C-alpha cells in the first residue's frame, strides 16, 4: 500500500465521528504524497482558490493536479489512505465505495467526476473542524466522457447568448433508461476557455494532408444511408454530416509517404484523445470475485488497477 | 462654440506647416540628381 | 516480486559497462538493425529520405551482427553526444571527457550524425533505444557482453539499496524543475526535448524532477519551455523513469569513477512507464 | 513589435466582409500622449486593449468598439525596432535614443477598389480602468494618418550596416561566440552609432524608379561611348545563434522597413507612420492591390485650389455637380439640408460635442427657472435633525444662497465638454437617450434601470470656490420624507457621506427619467423636470448616442 496516514487534528463531533465510519470506502483528494499530513489541504475550502471557487468544470481542473486516495481504514486518531497514482499494487484488491445512482456492470472502467447530481451532492459537513466535504461520484467512463462533453458546451453556450431562451437544456441523460437531470448554476469563464483551447487545438493537430482526400467520401457517405441498417443508424439525425451534403486537389509531391495511412496518425494523437484532456484518467476497473455481474449503489466494490 | 472650432482649424493648419514642410523637404533635392551627372558627360 | 532479474547479451561495442560505472541509466537499442525502412516512411517528402540509410550504417562501422546484436546503450553515450546540441556546453562536454577516455568518440561521431540524421526524416529517437534499467551486474567477457541490468520495478534500486545510488552523470541533467520546494516524493521523468528546423534538428537528453502526476506533466511540458519556437511538430516525448519515494536523499557531487559533476539518488521505485508524443 | 503584428491576425479575418479594408501602423511618442491629457505613469505601469471606433465626417454612423491591441514602450520606439535587443547581448547594435510610446496599427474603410475618404475620423479609446475618469477619446483623420508614399530608401543604409555589426560583435568579443555565431560574422564583411532619427529627417522616400533608370541610361551611355546565398540568410544564423531561436518579432527587423514622420493635426504633435515588407497591412509588399487611392484627396482641393475657392460651400453649381459626376460620395457633405455633422470643417467632430454641451445647459438653464419661477416652497425632502446652535449654520445659508446657483451653472460652463462627459448628468441623459443601449465606461449600475429611486449624483464645493469634488457619479437610493441609502460596491475624500448630510457640500443628481434632484444640506431640496426642457431631436441624437453607447454582451 505504501501506508500513508491522516490525522485527526482536533476535537470531534460525536456524531461526526461516526459520519466518517460510513465514508469508507470513498475517495479523498489530497496534493501530497505523505506519512502523515493535515486533515485542512483534504477538504473543499481546500479546493477553493484564491478568493474564489472552482465550477463543475474547474473541480476538473482542480482534480487535475492533485491525488486521489482510497480510504482503508478508519480509527478514532487517524484514517489511512492508499496513494492511487503508485500504490495501486493490490493483489488484496483494495475497497472502494459506489456512491452514484447507475448500477454499473462488471468490467467498467472506473473514472472519478465531482458531485453535479441533482439528488447525490454527497454534501457532509463537520462544524467542530469548519469544513466541507464533497465526495466525487465513482462513473462508469463511457458514462463519464457523456458528461464532460455536454458541461463544457453548456459553458460554450455561456460564451455567446443570439439564439431563442429555448436551448436544448444538455440536462437530459441517457444509460438504458433512466432519465438524468445535473445542476447548471454558475459557469465560471477560464475553466471553460482552457478547457475550450484544447479542444480547438489539439483538433488543429488532427487534421493533416492525406487527411483532406477523406473529405471527398461525404457524398459516399449517403450512399450506404438508404440500402442498409448499419450505416443509417451510425449517421445521427441531429449530424452535420446530413446537413453538410447540400477535389484530389492534385499537390503531388513524391508520393511515397502513405499520405492516407500517415492521416489516421495524428488524427488518433489528439483528436484520439478528446476524454482523458479534458477529464480525470481512469485507473479504476470493475472486478467482483463472487461472479456477481453487477454493483449495487452504495456497495463495496473490489477495485483492480489501470485499465 | 466657435472658439473651440476656430483653435482646432488653427491647430491643423499649424500642423498642415509642417505636413507641408516635410513635403517640400525634396525641392532642394530633386534638382542635384537630374543636373550634375550630367555635366561631366559633356566634358 | 519487489525482486527480479533481467538479462540481455550484447556486444561492448556500446556502453562497456566495464568502462561504465556501478550505477548508470542503460538503454536497450530495441529494433537495433532497423531504419533504413523507416527512414523511407512516417516522413513529408521534403526530407530527403536516403540519409539514415547510411547514416546508422557508420554507426555500425564504429559500433557485422553475427550472433550478438547491438544493444545495452549506456547514459553517457546520449548526454555527450548532444552535448554539442543542447543549451549547455564544456559542462555537458565534460561527459565527452568521461567517454573518450574510458569507453570513445568515433562511436559517438557516428551517432552524433545520427542525432541530426535520425531527427531529420521524422524518425524521432524515442521509442527506440527503449528503457532496461540500472546496470546490476557485468558478468560481460573481454570484447562481448552479458549484462544483468533489471527492469521490472522498484527492486533495481532496492537491491541496489539495501546493497549503485543512481547517479545523474551530469549536473546539467536531473533539470531542477519545481524550484517551489516542499516535501514529499519525486517523480522521475525522460524527456527528449526538439528542436526542428531551428536549430537543425536539436537532440537532447536530460532527467526532470517533480512531485507531479502523468496529468499535471503534460502541461508542464507546455510551460517552461523556449523551445516553441517550430510551426514540424510531434516534439518533446516523455515516459516514466518511475518514482524517488523520497526528495531528502538527492545530492551534488562532482565525483565518479575525469571529473564529471554527478547526483546520488538513493531509493527508487522503478515504475518503467510508457511514452506519449502527439504535439 | 508584436502588437503590430497580432492586429495583423485580426486583418486575416473579415474574408468576405461588409466592406474590405487596410490596416495603418502608428506609433504615437510620449508628448503626443502627454499634450492630449494621457498620463504617461499609469500605462507605464506590454498587451494593453484599445477601444477603437470609427466615425465618418459628413453624415451616418459610426463604428462599434473595436476591442484592439496595443505595447506602450518607453524607450526609443523608433531605435527599438531598428536596433532591438537580444537578452544575452543587448549591445548587438548600440544606437542613439529617442522618445517612446505606444504600438498601435489601425484599420481603414476602403472601397471597392479603395478611394479612402479623408476628414473621416478614427477614434482610439485607452481605457486605465472601466471608469470614464479612467478613459481619453484620440481624434485622427487620414489625411493626418495617411502618406502617398513610404521611404525605404532610409531602410537601404540600415541593412548593410547590420553586416557590419555582425563583423562588429564577433571582432570585439572573440571566441566566447559559439560555433554557429563565428561563422556569420565572416560572411557579411565579404559582402558609427545608428541613429533612428535621422531615417525621418534625411529627405528620401519611394520613387517608381522606371523613371530613374531611363534617366541613367542615357546618362551612363555618354561615359561608356568615351570609354570605347545571400546576405540575409547569414543574418539568420547571426540571430539564431545569438538569441537561440527563430523570433518572428525580430524577423521583421530583418526586412524592409521604413519609418515615415507625419503629424497631428489636434495639437501640432508629430508621430510615426510604419509599413514592413512582409506586412498584409498597408504600405506592405505582401498585400491585396485593391489598397488606397489619393484621389479624393486631389479632386475637391484642385477644384477648389485652381478655382481659389476658399470653402466650398461657395464652389460654383457646375463645379459642386462635375465632381459629383466623378466622385458620388459627396452628395452628403453638398446636398443635405442640416447635416448632424458639420460639412467640410476640422472640428466638425468637435462642433459636433459643443452643441450637445450647450443644448443640455439651456435644457438645465430654462429647467431651473420653472421649479424656481417666483418665491418657493421648498420645505424639506430628507431626514436630518438639528442641535440647537446648528439652525444659525443656515442663518448663512439664508444669506449665502443665490450666488451659488449662478456658479454652479457657471461651473457647468467652466468645464470643459470632453471634461464633462465624465460627470453624472452627461450619462444620466444617456442612460435616458439609450432609453428612448448601455452608455460607455459602464459608470452605470446594473440597478440603475431598475426602478426611478435610483439617482445618481454629483457633488460640488459650497463655500470657497465652487468646485468638483468627484471623480465617480456617486448613485445614492433615495426612498413628505424619504431617508437616504447607498449602493453596493483610488481614494478620494468626499465620496463617504449621504447626499445633503452635511456643510460645504452642493449635491446634485439626475435619473433614467431624468427628472433630477438638487440637494442642499438640512433636506432642502426639490425635483425639477429637466425632461420637459431635454429638446434632443432624435436623428440628431442618434449619432450622439452610437458613438457614446456600448453593445453589451
Amino acid at each position: 500500500c505504501f501506508e500513508a496516514d491522516i490525522a485527526i487534528p482536533s476535537g470531534i463531533s460525536r456524531p461526526d465521528a461516526a459520519a466518517l465510519q460510513r465514508c469508507e470506502g470513498r475517495v479523498v483528494f489530497l496534493p501530497t504524497i505523505r506519512r502523515q499530513l493535515a486533515l485542512a489541504d483534504v477538504a473543499h475550502e481546500s479546493f477553493v482558490s484564491g478568493g474564489v471557487s472552482p465550477d463543475t468544470l474547474g473541480l476538473l481542473l482542480a482534480y487535475r493536479r492533485r491525488f486521489p486516495a482510497v480510504i482503508t481504514r478508519v480509527l478514532p486518531t487517524r484514517i489511512v489512505a492508499c496513494p492511487v497514482d503508485l500504490g495501486l499494487t493490490h493483489a488484496g484488491t483494495v475497497n472502494l465505495r459506489n456512491t452514484s445512482p447507475v448500477d454499473l456492470c462488471n468490467g467498467d472502467p472506473v473514472s472519478l467526476v465531482p458531485p453535479v447530481f441533482e439528488g447525490q451532492a454527497t454534501d457532509v459537513r463537520l462544524e467542530s473542524l469548519d469544513l466541507t466535504l464533497r465526495f466525487p461520484v465513482p462513473l462508469p467512463t463511457p458514462l463519464a466522457r457523456e458528461i464532460v462533453a455536454r458541461l463544457v458546451a453548456r459553458g460554450i453556450r455561456d460564451l455567446n447568448p443570439r439564439t431563442p431562451g429555448e436551448l436544448p437544456d444538455l440536462n437530459v441523460l441517457y444509460y438504458n433508461g433512466a432519465r438524468l437531470s445535473l445542476v447548471a448554476d454558475v459557469q465560471q469563464l477560464a475553466s471553460v476557455n482552457t478547457e475550450l483551447r484544447s479542444l480547438v487545438l489539439n483538433m488543429v493537430y488532427s487534421i493533416t494532408e492525406g487527411t483532406t482526400l477523406i473529405l471527398t467520401l461525404i457524398p459516399r457517405l449517403l450512399a450506404l444511408s438508404a440500402q442498409d441498417g448499419y450505416v443509417n443508424a451510425l449517421l445521427q439525425m441531429q449530424s452535420v454530416t446530413r446537413e453538410a451534403a447540400q477535389a484530389p486537389m492534385l499537390m503531388q509531391d513524391g508520393e511515397r509517404r502513405l499520405p492516407l495511412y500517415e492521416a489516421l496518425v495524428a488524427w488518433l494523437a489528439h483528436a484520439g484523445q478528446l476524454g482523458d484532456i479534458l477529464a480525470l484518467a481512469p485507473a479504476v476497473r470493475v472486478c467482483t470475485f463472487d461472479g456477481a455481474a453487477v454493483v449495487q449503489s452504495g456497495d463495496m466494490a473490489p477495485v483492480i488497477r489501470y485499465p | 462654440e466657435r472658439a473651440a472650432v476656430l483653435q482646432a482649424q488653427r491647430t491643423a493648419a499649424a500642423a498642415a506647416l509642417e505636413n507641408a514642410a516635410l513635403q517640400a523637404a525634396e525641392l532642394p533635392v530633386d534638382i542635384e540628381r537630374r543636373i550634375r551627372p550630367i555635366e561631366q558627360q559633356v566634358h | 516480486p519487489r525482486y527480479h532479474l533481467t538479462r540481455q547479451v550484447t556486444l561492448t561495442d556500446l556502453c562497456q559497462p566495464n568502462a561504465e560505472r556501478a550505477g548508470a541509466l542503460l538503454l536497450a537499442l530495441r529494433h537495433p538493425t532497423d531504419l533504413p525502412h523507416l527512414a523511407r516512411h512516417r516522413a513529408p517528402p521534403g526530407r530527403q529520405t536516403e540519409r539514415l540509410a547510411e547514416a546508422w550504417g557508420q554507426l555500425l562501422e564504429a559500433s557485422e551482427s553475427g550472433c550478438a546484436r547491438a544493444g545495452l546503450v549506456s547514459f553517457n553515450f546520449l548526454v555527450a553526444a548532444c552535448a554539442a546540441a543542447y543549451d549547455a556546453r564544456d559542462a555537458a562536454e565534460a561527459v565527452r571527457a568521461h567517454i573518450t577516455t574510458n569507453y570513445a568518440g568515433a562511436r559517438l561521431d557516428r551517432f552524433s550524425e545520427c542525432l541530426r540524421a535520425m531527427v531529420h526524416t521524422h524518425v524521432f529517437p524515442h521509442e527506440v533505444m527503449r528503457f532496461f534499467g540500472g546496470l546490476v551486474s557485468w558478468v560481460t567477457q573481454d570484447e562481448l557482453a552479458s549484462v544483468t541490468a533489471v527492469c521490472s520495478g522498484p527492486q533495481e534500486a532496492t537491491h541496489t539499496g539495501h546493497p549503485v545510488t543512481i547517479p545523474a552523470c551530469a549536473f546539467v541533467d536531473l533539470d531542477a524543475e519545481l524550484c517551489l520546494g516542499g516535501p514529499g516524493a519525486a517523480f522521475l521523468y525522460l524527456v527528449f526535448t526538439y528542436r526542428q528546423c531551428r536549430d537543425q534538428e536539436l537532440c537532447c537528453v536530460y532527467v526532470v524532477k517533480s512531485q507531479l502526476p502523468p496529468r499535471g506533466l503534460e502541461a508542464a511540458l507546455e510551460r517552461l519551455f523556449g523551445r516553441l519556437r517550430i510551426t514540424t511538430c510531434t516534439y518533446a516525448a516523455f515516459a516514466e523513469l518511475g518514482v524517488m519515494p523520497d526528495d531528502s536523499p538527492r545530492c551534488l557531487h562532482r565525483t565518479e569513477r575525469v571529473g564529471v559533476p554527478v547526483v546520488i539518488l538513493e531509493g527508487v521505485v522503478w515504475r518503467p512507464g510508457g511514452w506519449r508524443a502527439c504535439a | 513589435m508584436n502588437a503590430h503584428f497580432a492586429n495583423e491576425v485580426q486583418y486575416d479575418l473579415t474574408r468576405d466582409p461588409s466592406s474590405p479594408a487596410s490596416l495603418i501602423h502608428v506609433i504615437i511618442s510620449s508628448e503626443c500622449l502627454a499634450a492630449a491629457g494621457v498620463p504617461l505613469s499609469a500605462l507605464v505601469r506590454a498587451n494593453f486593449r484599445v477601444e477603437t471606433q470609427t466615425r465618418a465626417h459628413a453624415t451616418g454612423d459610426c463604428t462599434p468598439w473595436r476591442s484592439a491591441f496595443a505595447a506602450y514602450v518607453p524607450a526609443d520606439a523608433v531605435g527599438a525596432i531598428l536596433a532591438p535587443v537580444i537578452p544575452a547581448h543587448p549591445d548587438l547594435l548600440p544606437r542613439v535614443p529617442s522618445a517612446g510610446g505606444l504600438f498601435v496599427s489601425l484599420p481603414v474603410a476602403c472601397d471597392a477598389q479603395g478611394v479612402y475618404d479623408p476628414y473621416t475620423v478614427a477614434a482610439l479609446r485607452l481605457a486605465w480602468g472601466p471608469w470614464a475618469t479612467c478613459a481619453r477619446v484620440l481624434l485622427f483623420s487620414y489625411d493626418e494618418l495617411v502618406p502617398p508614399n513610404t521611404r525605404y530608401a532610409a531602410d537601404g543604409a540600415r541593412l548593410m550596416r547590420l553586416c557590419r555589426h555582425f563583423c562588429r560583435y564577433v571582432a570585439r568579443l572573440g571566441a566566447a561566440a559559439p560555433a554557429a555565431a563565428t561563422e556569420a560574422a565572416a560572411h557579411l564583411s565579404l559582402g558609427p552609432p545608428i541613429s533612428p532619427e535621422e531615417q525621418l529627417t534625411a529627405p528620401g522616400g519611394d520613387t517608381a524608379t522606371a523613371e530613374d533608370v531611363s534617366i541613367t541610361q542615357e546618362n551612363e551611355e555618354i561615359l561608356a561611348l568615351v570609354q570605347r546565398r545571400s546576405l540575409v540568410e547569414w543574418l539568420d544564423r547571426g540571430w539564431e545563434a545569438l538569441a537561440g531561436g527563430d523570433r518572428p518579432d525580430w524577423l521583421w527587423s530583418r526586412r524592409s522597413i521604413s519609418v515615415v514622420l507625419r503629424h497631428h493635426y489636434g495639437t501640432k504633435q508629430r508621430f510615426v507612420v510604419v509599413s514592413y515588407e512582409n506586412s498584409v497591412a498597408w504600405g506592405g509588399r505582401r498585400a491585396r492591390p485593391p489598397r488606397l487611392s489619393s484621389e479624393l484627396a486631389t479632386a475637391l482641393t484642385e477644384a477648389c485650389a485652381a478655382e481659389r475657392v476658399v470653402r466650398p460651400h461657395q464652389l460654383s453649381p457646375a463645379a459642386q455637380t462635375a465632381l459629383l459626376r466623378r466622385f458620388p460620395a459627396l452628395e452628403g457633405p453638398l446636398r443635405h439640408p442640416r447635416p448632424v455633422l458639420q460639412p467640410f470643417d476640422i472640428a466638425a467632430e468637435v462642433a459636433f460635442v459643443a452643441r450637445i454641451q450647450i443644448a443640455c445647459l439651456r435644457a438645465l438653464g430654462h429647467s431651473i427657472r420653472a421649479a424656481l419661477q417666483g418665491g418657493p416652497r421648498i420645505f424639506q425632502r430628507l431626514r436630518y435633525d438639528f442641535g440647537p446652535h446648528q439652525s444659525e449654520w443656515l442663518g448663512e445659508v439664508t444669506r449665502r444662497f443665490p450666488v451659488l446657483l449662478e456658479n454652479l451653472m457657471r461651473a457647468l460652463e467652466g468645464t470643459a465638454p470632453d471634461a464633462f462627459f465624465h460627470t453624472a448628468y452627461a450619462l444620466a441623459v444617456l442612460a435616458h437617450l439609450g432609453g428612448q443601449l448601455v452608455p460607455l465606461s459602464d459608470d452605470i449600475p446594473a440597478r440603475f434601470a431598475d426602478s426611478d429611486a435610483h439617482y445618481a449624483f454629483d457633488y460640488y464645493s459650497t463655500s470657497g470656490d465652487t468646485l468638483r469634488l468627484t471623480n465617480r457619479p456617486i448613485a445614492v437610493v433615495i426612498d413628505e420624507q424619504s431617508k437616504c441609502r447607498f449602493m453596493e460596491g483610488p481614494h478620494r475624500v468626499c465620496e463617504q457621506y449621504l447626499p445633503g448630510e452635511s456643510y460645504a457640500y452642493l449635491c446634485l443628481g439626475f435619473n433614467r427619467r431624468l427628472c433630477g434632484l438638487v440637494v442642499f444640506p438640512g433636506g432642502f431640496a426639490f425635483t425639477i423636470n429637466t425632461a420637459a426642457y431635454l429638446s434632443l431631436a432624435d436623428p440628431v441624437a442618434r449619432a450622439v448616442g452610437l458613438r457614446f453607447c456600448r453593445g453589451a454582451a
